[PDB]
DNA sequence: TGCCCCCCCTTCGGTGCTTTGCACCGAAGGGGGGG
């Protein structure tokens, strides 16, 4: 006699009604292996029969088990899906083995038809009818109404996995000597027993979970290493993720290289070094998932870079609460950036990368700070606190950096290592004018209607210039305005200008940018030896401003 | 034996939905021990899946104090719940708190949970306790008593709260108290030594109700000291084309706050085309025009005074050096206070620590002021603050903020 | 031709000041992974 598990209270959003979708034909095939699966169930008592007075009804189909001879029954619920309340899911991440602590005894389990273990709500079951072909819609056929949690209602999951809490929670409490990491069905005991007590505590804990209904099959019962578990192969000084299998196609679709840059990600979490952005730079455009593509000279070589990473085994190892973490960042160049967490050298807990490229205009500071981050959550996630870190940039350009910037920013406690490319901050504006140098006062000016516009420039020693431009916009001649001055300036140079849009992206000094002309104007700055910025608002009557603002409007 | 108080959200609303962030194993560890206490006195109950409604939930330590205090991000409920002005359970806020010499800051909070909660509101106080490495699902509670940070918490507990300093009250007649959020506030004007006595009999006033994080603590406050930041005009007695061309640009900007200032004439004398480093001369007509613009900065804004329907608004400007400027308003060019700190904890140090240290100084002030808490304008990424703001707060209450990116054309708050 | 969670890369539309162009950001659809 099992222990009933108290049903979960579960609702319709209000207003709306149970769903009522009918059945697309199914194959003779898929028809025949579905009405044996049926009967099981019905023998179990996991679904009952009479369904006269029930007017509703959801599609029904079947998919086989990952490389296994069962096939798997699902149910498109995604009508009642909307048409039932909202849950607040429970799963809230995923474990990762860097996180474990050694243990000296480890098993894992699997709950034997978990779903169908846990009972219903008794009210919600009529909504979740379904009708199977009794012979290719001969006759009418049989039809039933889920007792438990059924595959493919988006209630089942949170359902299953917060029954499965409130089953283990006496059992953990009573047995503080022993760590159980439960990810839906899939479990992880282990502990610093005699492997005969851990036994003993394993049989103990399969006892309780068959005392509310929960079997444990051999068959998924892992007993000696290595131990597969959330994709991964755990030893026990050591975990590795399980084999990544590369295609090597050599005619790649779009989706080819979806599916080439997904198991690269994947990869990069233990094997460190991993690039993807030329890679999935072939990826940027509203091509369709079949169009192919043929692989750049760079892209080829950033996946030969991969292989050759990959060719060899890599391992992770286990977490030691009593060291500290160490997180160390390398730059590789094109805004990628590749990192590894440990806590004594060589011995990766685990790596990552950091790519992102967000906004228009940035520098390597900003994206090192970006990417630290990222690491510092990801930490805080896996064992709960910050690493320190090993940051290939000088204190004095950090300090530089990070006094000047306008925004507030900081990096946890960090030392360098020298360890090439450094970061470092490319060019430095000044902030006074400089003595004797020349003074531009740049300017420009874009028609809203025939994008025809001007930029120029008029010096205190006389230098003028207006460039017509075409195709362009009121931001890109200003930008185009600075950008004379620097191309027509000695070393040293003064320029004043009206344009908030272009200081302000010019004052953050980026090394970095989406725009062509952008990128031209960092070119130029970081040959000066000193440049001074400085804004006037425009149409007061200033300086060379008035005389600029004339010529070129 | 004590009625619940009915609650409902504001209609048309649903409950707050708002994801749990990541916590250090320091702050779980100590929500787990204090929960697991809550629960022993039925303060929160276990709850599952089918509550669709969530808020966060972390730890703090207040300034010099070495114990954990538990934090929920009410924000989200805060605004969806019911205002109790229209309930007429508002508290009203005395303008002569910030007149008096010294104030305390007690954090009365924990006698919210002998209060129940009304059976139909405690859905939408549902939070989650996360675990490290994920090892355990998310383990959810929700309130039985008032909780700590919701609005509602002081307003159904203020016919309790008025009957048990009635006593006090009525023996110091000229001692100020104001209740916001979990923070009991009392000014006086008395020596340091009297005050702080008065303080002390409030607290064993309150354990007399007792028998009848924790109270111990309270933070000293001094807003007959607190000063504004003008905007102000440099004095030089020689000027740069550059130094000109600052100073209009300035007063461009200023006039949209002093409608009189005029830079006419001193633009004119930026009338060439000349190097920035020049040092010209100012005209008699712009020496009078200067002269007039510091008399117009010197006087106060027209029409601008504080209305208790609208919204406060603070935008801070990170100044280098330790120094942040900030201003107050309802109305944009209408700033009900400006001012300047300096030398904060995290002085030349860490950005984040300082701005929050910012942020928590101009909360307790619009407190003191005004009774709300304004929403901030804050200069960091979203990404920057989110990482570590947590690391650094020490109030009880959390402001609403946004982000802010606005490079500084013009040194407008501080030369 | 299902459900739930995490990650990265690209795209796209809404939003607000740089303003009617441009920058930012969150959602979503692609992929990887887990059950
Ligand atoms: N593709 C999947 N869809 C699902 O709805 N599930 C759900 C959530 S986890 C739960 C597990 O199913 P049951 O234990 O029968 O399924 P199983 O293959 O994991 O385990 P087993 O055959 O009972 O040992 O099914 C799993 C899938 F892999
Ligand atoms: O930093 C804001 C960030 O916080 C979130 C989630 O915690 O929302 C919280 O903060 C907002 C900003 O003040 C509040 O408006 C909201 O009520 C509160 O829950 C995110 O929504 C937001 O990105
Ligand atoms: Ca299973
Ligand atoms: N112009």
């Amino acid at each position: 006699p099992i222990s009933p598990i108290e049903t979960v209270p579960v609702k319709l959003k209000p207003g709306m009604d149970g769903p009522k979708v009918k059945q697309w034909p199914l194959t003779e095939e898929k028809i025949k292996a579905l009405v044996e699966i049926c009967t099981e169930m019905e023998k179990e008592g996991k679904i009952s029969k009479i369904g006269p007075e029930n007017p509703y009804n959801t599609p029904v189909f079947a998919i086989k088990k990952k490389d296994s001879t069962k096939w798997r029954k699902l149910v498109d619920f995604r009508e009642l899906n909307k048409r039932t309340q909202d849950f607040w899911e429970v799963q809230l991440g995923i474990p990762h083995p860097a996180g474990l602590k050694k243990k000296k005894s480890v098993t894992v389990l699997d709950v034997g038809d978990a779903y169908f273990s846990v009972p219903l709500d008794e009210d919600f079951r009529k909504y979740t009818a379904f009708t199977i072909p009794s012979i290719n819609n001969e006759t009418p056929g049989i039809r039933y109404q889920y007792n438990v949690l059924p595959q493919g209602w988006k209630g089942s999951p949170a359902i299953f996995q917060s029954s499965m809490t409130k089953i283990l929670e006496p059992f953990k409490k009573q047995n503080p000597d022993i760590v159980i990491y439960q990810y839906m069905d899939d479990l992880y005991v282990g502990s610093d027993l005699e492997i005969g007590q851990h036994r003993t505590k394993i049989e103990e804990l399969r006892q309780h979970l068959l005392r509310w209904g929960l079997t444990t099959p051999d068959k998924k019962h892992q007993k000696e290493p290595p131990f597969l578990w959330m994709g991964y192969e755990l030893h026990p000084d050591k975990w590795t993720v399980q084999p990544i299998v590369l295609p090597e196609k050599d005619s790649w679709t779009v989706n080819d290289i979806q599916k080439l840059v997904g198991k690269l990600n994947w990869a990069s979490q233990i094997y460190p070094g991993i690039k993807v952005r030329q890679l999935s730079k072939l990826l940027r455009g509203t091509k369709a998932l079949t169009e192919v593509i043929p692989l750049t000279e760079e892209a080829e070589l950033e996946l030969a870079e991969n292989r050759e990473i990959l060719k060899e085994p890599v391992h992770g190892v286990y977490y030691d609460p009593s060291k500290d973490l160490i997180a160390e960042i390398q730059k590789q160049g094109q805004g990628q950036w590749t990192y590894q967490i440990y806590q004594e050298p060589f011995k990766n807990l685990k790596t990552g990368k950091y790519a992102r490229m967000r906004g228009a205009h940035t520098n390597d500071v900003k994206q090192l700070t970006e990417a630290v981050q990222k690491i510092t959550t990801e930490s805080i996630v896996i064992w709960g606190k910050t690493p320190k870190f090993k940051l290939p940039i000088q204190k004095e350009t950090w300090e530089t950096w990070w006094t000047e910037y306008w925004q507030a920013t900081w990096i946890p406690e960090w030392e360098f290592v020298n360890t090439p490319p450094l970061v470092k901050l490319w060019y430095q504006l000044e902030k006074e004018p400089i003595v004797g140098a020349e003074t531009f006062y740049v300017d420009g000016a874009a028609n809203r209607e025939t994008k025809l516009g001007k930029a120029g420039y008029v010096t205190n020693k006389g230098r003028q210039k207006v460039v017509p431009l075409t195709n362009t916009t009121n931001q890109k001649t200003e930008l185009q305005a600075i950008y004379l001055a620097l191309q027509d300036s000695g070393l040293e140079v003064n320029i004043v200008t009206n344009s908030q849009y272009a200081l302000g992206i010019i004052q953050a000094q980026p090394d970095k940018s989406e725009s062509e002309l952008v990128n031209q104007i960092i070119e130029q700055l970081i040959k000066k030896e000193k440049v001074y910025l400085a804004w006037v608002p425009a149409h007061k009557g200033i300086g060379g401003n008035e005389q600029v603002d004339k010529l070129v409007s | 034996p004590i009625e619940t108080v009915p609650v409902k959200l504001k209609p048309g609303m649903d409950g707050p939905k708002v994801k749990q962030w990541p916590l250090t194993e320091e702050k779980i560890k100590a929500l787990v021990e204090i929960c697991t206490e809550m629960e022993k006195e039925g303060k929160i109950s276990k709850i599952g899946p089918e509550n669709p409604y969530n808020t966060p939930v972390f730890a703090i330590k207040k300034k010099d104090s070495t114990k954990w205090r538990k934090l929920v991000d009410f924000r989200e409920l805060n605004k969806r719940t019911q205002d109790f002005w229209e309930v007429q359970l508002g508290i009203p806020h005395p303008a002569g708190l910030k007149k008096k010499k010294s104030v305390t800051v007690l954090d009365v909070g924990d006698a919210y949970f002998s209060v129940p909660l009304d059976e139909d509101f405690r859905k939408y106080t549902a939070f989650t306790i996360p675990s490290i490495n994920n090892e355990t699902p998310g383990i959810r509670y929700q309130y039985n008593v008032l909780p700590q940070g919701w609005k509602g918490s002081p307003a159904i507990f203020q016919s309790s709260m008025t009957k048990i300093l009635e006593p006090f009250k009525k023996q110091n007649p000229d001692i100020v108290i104001y209740q916001y959020m979990d923070d009991l506030y009392v000014g006086s004007d008395l020596e340091i030594g009297q005050h702080r006595t008065k303080i002390e009999e409030l607290r064993q006033h309150l354990l007399r109700w007792g028998l009848t994080p924790f109270l111990w603590m309270g933070y000293e406050l001094h807003p007959d000291k607190w000063t504004v930041q003008p905007i102000v005009l440099p004095e030089k007695d020689s000027w740069t084309v550059n130094d000109i061309q600052k100073l209009v640009g300035k007063l461009n900007w200023a006039s949209q706050i002093y409608p009189g200032i005029k830079v006419r004439q001193l633009s004119k004398l930026l009338r060439g085309t000349k190097a920035l480093t020049e040092v010209i001369p100012l005209t008699e007509e712009a020496e009078l025009e200067l002269a007039e613009n510091r008399e117009i900065l010197k006087e106060p804004v027209h029409g601008v005074y504080y209305d208790p329907s609208k919204d406060l608004i603070a935008e801070i400007q990170k100044q280098g050096q330790g120094q942040w400027t900030y201003q107050i308003y309802q109305e944009p060019f209408k700033n009900l206070k400006t001012g300047k700190y300096a030398r904060m904890r995290g002085a030349h140090t860490n950005d984040v620590k300082q701005l929050t240290e910012a942020v928590q100084k101009i909360t307790t002030e619009s407190i003191v002021i005004w009774g709300k808490t304004p929403k901030f304008k804050l200069p960091i990424q979203k990404e920057t603050w989110e990482t570590w703001w947590t690391e650094y707060w020490q109030a009880t209450w959390i402001p609403e903020w946004e982000f802010v990116n606005t490079p500084p054309l013009v040194k407008l708050w501080y030369q």
